[PDB]
């Protein structure tokens, strides 16, 4: 139903924060290995 | 060793906007990345978006993509938040965030509070 | 170095263990609000 | 309300197969999802793979992709994992999860021993 509906959205818009988060993360690190594979 | 500080916070009508600011001092300071934070009162913070330091590269929470932008300037260790379009629903402190090591913890700013409010 | 891009990428490998994890729980709740639509 | 039991381990050589199974039982039970985790001595659980419910759709993380296969059965609420080239560094407890609320905490099973040893 409408409420039911209503709440599990908000529910998975809270993962998807941490899942963005987590992304942003990762992404930042890949970028800092290949930083430093140039300098080998 | 490193401290942040926000600026940029007010209250505006629905449909306006506001940029917030953050520069971090201090002891020679390299993040992997820099970023938003929001909380609202009695609950947990949550992220809004972030940038890579090296990269540039930015993500969004769904709730404000295509209305907020994240950047950053390595020469003054300052990242930035442009916020348009803002609605009530965007009413929270926002927290600036440095991902600075691998224990899990960001270092966080002392935030700013961020109104929309309705008036008329 | 050899032993910053090892120990970096074991780092990097963590995260991506929970983002995995995030992405599994995301998707769960679309699949189940699509399924609530269809009731509706 | 639901326990969930786990089967299937063992102790094989490099190169090896082993087949996990995992049955719910108890309460009707409908989950978002299921899952499995590994942990070694001194560290906490982390994922290894999971399937939604619904749709059957598949998560591996990184080191295991290729490697090993998730599937689940409604039916019977059952949860797969077939591991193959198994290496010496997934030497683990296994632990089947179920993905049932939004409390962030998963239910779990009582572990699985792997053992993937070089014997000669």
């Amino acid at each position: 139903l409408e409420e039911e509906l209503k709440q599990l959205e908000e529910e998975l818009q809270a993962i998807e924060e941490q899942l963005a988060q987590l992304q942003w993360k990762a992404q930042a690190r890949k970028e800092k290995l290949a930083q430093l594979k140039e300098k080998l | 060793q490193v401290q942040l500080q926000e600026s940029g916070g007010g209250l505006v009508q629905p449909g306006g906007s506001l940029r917030l600011s953050c520069i971090a001092s201090g002891r020679t300071f390299n993040p992997y990345g820099m970023g938003w934070f929001r909380q609202v009162p009695g609950k947990e913070r949550t992220f809004v978006s972030g940038i890579t330091w090296i990269g540039g590269t930015t993500y969004y929470v769904n709730s404000v993509k295509g209305r907020f932008t994240i950047s950053r300037d390595r020469a003054k260790n300052t990242v930035y938040l442009q916020m348009n379009s803002l609605k009530p629903e965007d009413t929270a402190v926002y927290y600036c965030a440095a991902d600075k090591d691998n224990t899990g913890y960001n270092y966080w700013g002392q935030g700013t509070q961020v109104t929309v409010s309705s008036f008329g």
